[PDB]
RNA sequence: GGAAUACUGCCAGCUGGGACUGAGGACUGCGACGUAAGUCAAGGAUGCUGGCAUAAUGGUUAUAUGCCGCCCGUCUUGAAA
RNA sequence: AAAUAUGUAAGAAGUCCUUGUUACUUAAUUGAACGUGGACAUUUGAAUGAAGAGCUUUUAGUGGGCCAUUUUUGGUAAGCAGAACUGGCGAUGCGGGAUGAACCGAACGUAGAGUUAAGGUGCCGGAAUACACGCUCAUCAGACACCACAAAAGGUGUUAG
RNA sequence: GCCCUGAAAAUGGAUGGCGCUCAAGCGUGUUACCUAUACUCUACCGUCAGGGUUGAUAUGAUGCCCUGACGAGUAGGCAGG
RNA sequence: GGUUGCGGCCAUAUCUACCAGAAAGCACCGUUUCCCGUCCGAUCAACUGUAGUUAAGCUGGUAAGAGCCUGACCGAGUAGUGUAGUGGGUGACCAUACGCGAAACUCAGGUGCUGCAAUCU
């Protein structure tokens, strides 16, 4: 629930005699740690399958590095959620370097707008825009343009000490 | 803190010497602690922790319970020990010989002993004799022949004694004592 | 005037200072309200198997 | 004012099953108890006769006395910081035979017969239970099972 | 050691025979602002499986 | 380690044995504790905070 | 295709700075290194040097300074009230 | 028809074989109880703990309680009255909540060094006017559990959907 | 979501106060830092427990000696002074 | 395997309708002097097993049959709930963490099993 890591989870149900060899059933998941991950498994698992941990094992648990990590991209993603009075669905586009990157601000966005800690919160599907111009949220496409370039006014250097024996321009 | 699941502090509720003075009686602690130190020997231990004990729990032996106990398979030869006082007892008749180690004993009760060619030692003299305490037979007495115990567990039902000053009909003998009064007991 | 009227607030820990224990438990126990007829029969088959054990000794 | 006689609150307790009235089988005047039978206490309210107190109901305890139609049962109870006993006259049609009592006897003749068959052999025996434990390593096969992959659902009202 | 580490047959004697640990508080600190909800919640109490060795070593 | 590389080479996944051993710190003080999680923190000797015992783990336990 | 590195963990790997402590008072223990005689950081500090005399230092006291401290006794679920 | 609670059991006072007693009981040396004699001790019959277990006698105070989470009754409600389990206050200081019986943290011999809890780190005040992404402009902003309240209803403010 | 309206009470006042507006406000995340009578190590007091020891051998045998653990307190109990 | 007598568990056994039933048994059935009971030899009692009949009882078979039973990753890991937080929220109430976990619903299978004794193409 922070510097965010992704991993694969796979799962399976505990082996009866009538059904040894039980599927096997696979999520990604964001987490900080792997325990939190695995618990994120049965979380969803538990809501999907008929399934608790207590009937079931965790077969293996991989973390899954970013393929392009410093490639920018445009990412999709959707997402379910809750508020205060309902429960909702939502799309929102963010654009980074790696999923792990962009979940975390995925996060604090919806904390920040929405007011939705991680709690209360599904990420639903997460995938890289191919083609731009399947780009639709404005602030994404915005950054798209053609030799797009800007200046950053009003530069505003931290101070060392204290004192300055000179008034400060702010000029970048 | 600590979660105590013990209290804190509690002392062994066991006497750890006489509460006694009498000088000669240290003196027989004394040697016996270290008899009950220096040796294995069971009885010496045995015997440390008897000399602590009070009047009460030092109820007397008497001399038919001395020569009862003697009629034991493989007995009749062996020497009564009895960290107490020694009485005598007029209804025995023949009374056989041998030695006993005691504290005290009564008047008639060296001279019956005696008197059947018998010996009447000291517990420091036996000490001597048995070292580690061989060929010994340790007696206690009656704890609850006491009179006091009568009167202990005093309730309905439980067919203990009243605590009464002086006894007869006219003297809680009526209602609760029987069924024609109210209830029995 | 009016004041509290029961609670058993308090008791549980009071009874589990020092107890709560179990029963005390004995082989050969009472015999309190045991078939009197059966009793007395026990009392003679007893007489009986402790006498036939001295017979046994001479 | 309150009421607290004999039977109260027992409106449920003395029920009995649902298309389970009326007369009570045989095979509860067939079971056969031994005193230091371990017995359990649940009432039946048509037999109205030899009947348990409430408190009982629920509870096992141990043959202490038998009679012509009923069993006398030991039961420790606690009142204030201390077990007492208690001594219940109750009718067979109350009473049961407890059965974690016979797992146990057929345990301890299982145990005998474990014990010989390793004399019998000079070999070590490992009697006592042991309780569940954790679980070995594991190697669990991809054929015909390659990991579907699943992923949360949307919201949606179905009303 | 070997006895704990493998478990293993007398293991409860072995471990018995030890006296509690006196652990010191974590020098560095907990890592969490409250220890009082789970590991999985953010921070301490549960589980934290073998993330109890970084914990323990500074406790140590 | 081996065991994990070749099941991974097979198509397959070594999935380990569950931990036989737990090591348990009490990190709550003594004060306000319910009775039952009391007793079973005495039950493994964590009677005072910060103290640890190890714990073999089988379900009973 | 062959590497690096991050992250994580391990070392009975090697080292610098700072702080508090120095209980015990012959010997007996477990070791360590030595070819050896012996040596040692191995069941609790020693060594070297220096300072102090109407004094260094310590005790009490007054005052100031920083922080902190409501009136006791009592009855009461609750008192500075 | 749960969950939480709740009874009992997990062996030497046991298991087995042989055959003794009796006036009970059986058609019946059949049973029933209680025994003699023989055999079976590595885990002897799950876990974990044990700071020892058992036991007696006797006496003080007390016999107005109150609070919190949860369950819960009366009442429009109450800092109201009244029960359930537990933990507290009372009897108890210490650190935090400015303050405060009851919250949080933690319980206390005299001390040194370290580390922390709950809570904090612009200045009062010990400790980053630290790092990071958003959000918000109020001619009545807002600023931290218990807690010192705010609601229906509205807004072409602005944000995301 | 945040912000605005809805939103009226009596001495002059309270996010604790000052003051704060890309916060010193609201949501979220990362580290570092401050600090209890708590935790870890050590000295000392006491209490409790376990052990050694007057074997011929100067001055306490209710003593000397070694070891571990513990220490809140009204009403009240006992003890040593 | 039929059938009967005495049963065990007491619907997988009961309910409704339609058929089918060799052999033995059971049954219906014939009779009223006798013991015996009735307003009524219908029930009850006795008598013959002789005059008759499988019509009924009884036994099975059928039925997208009513009911009842069994299952199920059917619904539902839902409802409810033990534990946790200086969690969200003005509140009503809600989300999360470690656990336990149903009812209805839906579908699928089924429709007595069995002991003792006797007897039968
Ligand atoms: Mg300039
Ligand atoms: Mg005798
Ligand atoms: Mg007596
Ligand atoms: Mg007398
Ligand atoms: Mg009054
Ligand atoms: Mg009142
Ligand atoms: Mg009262
Ligand atoms: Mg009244
Ligand atoms: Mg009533
Ligand atoms: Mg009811
Ligand atoms: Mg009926
Ligand atoms: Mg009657
Ligand atoms: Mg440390
Ligand atoms: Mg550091
Ligand atoms: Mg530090
Ligand atoms: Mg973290
Ligand atoms: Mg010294
Ligand atoms: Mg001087
Ligand atoms: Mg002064
Ligand atoms: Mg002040
Ligand atoms: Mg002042
Ligand atoms: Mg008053
Ligand atoms: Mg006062
Ligand atoms: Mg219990
Ligand atoms: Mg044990
Ligand atoms: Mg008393
Ligand atoms: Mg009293
Ligand atoms: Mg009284
Ligand atoms: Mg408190
Ligand atoms: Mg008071
Ligand atoms: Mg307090
Ligand atoms: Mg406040
Ligand atoms: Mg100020
Ligand atoms: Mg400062
Ligand atoms: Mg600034
Ligand atoms: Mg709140
Ligand atoms: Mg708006
Ligand atoms: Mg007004
Ligand atoms: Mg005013
Ligand atoms: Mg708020
Ligand atoms: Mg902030
Ligand atoms: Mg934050
Ligand atoms: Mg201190
Ligand atoms: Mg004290
Ligand atoms: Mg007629
Ligand atoms: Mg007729
Ligand atoms: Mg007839
Ligand atoms: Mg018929
Ligand atoms: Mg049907
Ligand atoms: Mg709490
Ligand atoms: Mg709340
Ligand atoms: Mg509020
Ligand atoms: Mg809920």
């Amino acid at each position: 629930m922070a510097h965010f890591k992704e991993y694969q989870v796979i799962g399976r149900r505990l082996p009866t005699e009538s059904v040894p060899e039980p599927k096997l059933f696979r999520m990604r998941i964001f987490a900080s740690n792997e325990v939190i991950a695995k618990s994120r498994y049965w979380y969803f698992l538990q809501k999907l399958h008929k399934v608790k941990k207590a009937s079931g094992e965790i077969v293996s648990i991989n973390q899954i590095n970013e393929a392009h990590p410093t490639k920018v991209k445009n990412f999709g993603v959707w997402v379910r959620y809750d508020s205060r009075s309902g429960t909702h669905n939502m799309y929102k586009e963010i654009r980074d370097v790696s999923r792990v990157a962009a979940v975390e601000t995925l996060y604090q966005d919806m904390a920040a707008r929405h007011r939705a800690r991680f709690r209360s919160i599904h990420i639903l599907k997460v995938a890289e825009i191919e083609k731009t111009a399947d780009v639709k949220r404005q602030y994404v496409k915005q950054f798209l343009t053609k030799d797009l370039k800007f200046p950053l006014p009003h530069r505003v250097q931290k101070s060392t000490k204290t004192f300055s024996y000179k008034r400060p321009s702010t000029f970048y | 803190g600590i979660d105590h699941t013990s209290k804190q502090h509690k002392r062994s509720g066991h006497r750890t010497a006489p509460k006694s003075d009498n000088v000669y009686l240290k003196l027989l602690v004394k040697l016996y602690t270290f008899l009950a130190r220096r040796t294995d020997a069971p009885f010496n231990k045995v015997v440390l922790k008897a000399l602590f004990l009070s009047k009460i729990n030092r109820p007397p032996v008497s001399v038919s319970r001395i020569a009862r106990a003697l009629k034991q398979e493989g007995a009749a030869n062996k020497t009564v020990v009895v960290v107490g006082t020694v009485t005598d007892d007029a209804r025995i008749f023949e009374f056989p010989k041998t030695t006993v180690a005691a504290l005290r004993f009564t008047a008639g009760a060296r001279a019956k002993i005696v008197k059947a060619g018998g010996e009447c030692i000291t517990l420091d003299q036996l000490a001597v004799r048995a070292p580690k305490g061989q060929n010994t037979l340790i007696l206690r007495g009656p704890r609850n022949s006491r009179e006091a115990v009568r009167h202990f567990g005093m309730g309905p039902h439980k067919g203990k004694a009243p605590r009464i000053l002086s006894t007869g009909r006219k003297f809680e003998r009526a209602r609760g004592r029987r069924r024609s009064k109210g209830f029995k007991v | 005037a009016k004041s509290k009227n029961h609670t058993a607030h308090n008791q549980t820990r009071k009874a589990h200072r020092n107890g709560i224990k179990k029963p005390k438990t004995y082989k050969y126990p009472s015999l309190k309200g045991v078939d009197p007829k059966f009793r007395r029969n026990h009392k003679h088959a007893l007489h009986g198997t402790a006498k036939a054990l001295a017979a046994a000794k001479k | 004012g309150k009421s607290h006689g004999y039977r109260s609150r027992t409106r449920y307790m003395f029920q009995r099953d649902f298309r389970k009235h009326g007369a009570v089988h045989l095979s509860t005047y067939l079971k056969v108890y031994k005193v230091g039978d371990i017995v359990d206490i649940k009432a039946n309210g048509s037999i109205q006769k030899g009947m348990p107190h409430k408190f009982y109901q629920g509870k096992t305890g141990v043959v202490y006395n038998v009679t012509k139609s009923s069993v006398g049962v030991i039961i420790n109870k606690m009142v204030g910081n201390r077990y007492l006993e208690k001594r219940l006259n109750l009718r067979v049609e109350h009473i049961k035979h407890s059965k974690c009592r016979q797992e146990f006897l057929e345990r301890v003749k299982a145990n005998a017969a474990k014990r010989a068959e390793a004399k019998a052999q000079g070999v070590a025996v490992q009697l006592k239970r042991q309780p569940a434990q954790p679980r070995e390593s594991r190697i669990v096969s991809t054929e015909g099972n390659v990991p579907q992959t699943l992923a949360p659902v949307p919201y949606e009202t179905f009303i | 050691i070997h006895e704990i580490i493998t478990v293993g047959p007398h293991f409860k004697q072995a471990n018995n025979f030890l006296w509690p640990f006196k652990l010191s508080n974590p020098s560095g600190g907990w890592g969490v602002p409250r220890k009082f909800k789970h590991f999985i919640q953010g921070g301490s109490f549960g589980n934290r499986e073998e993330f109890i060795n970084k914990l323990v070593k500074s406790m140590n | 380690i081996q065991a994990k590389r070749d099941a991974k080479a097979a198509g397959s996944y070594y999935v380990e044995a569950q931990h036989k051993l737990v090591f348990v710190v009490r990190i709550k003080g003594i004060n306000k504790i319910p009775p039952k999680p009391r007793k079973v923190l005495q039950l493994l000797r964590l009677t005072r905070i910060n103290s640890g015992t190890f714990v073999k783990v089988t379900k009973a336990t």
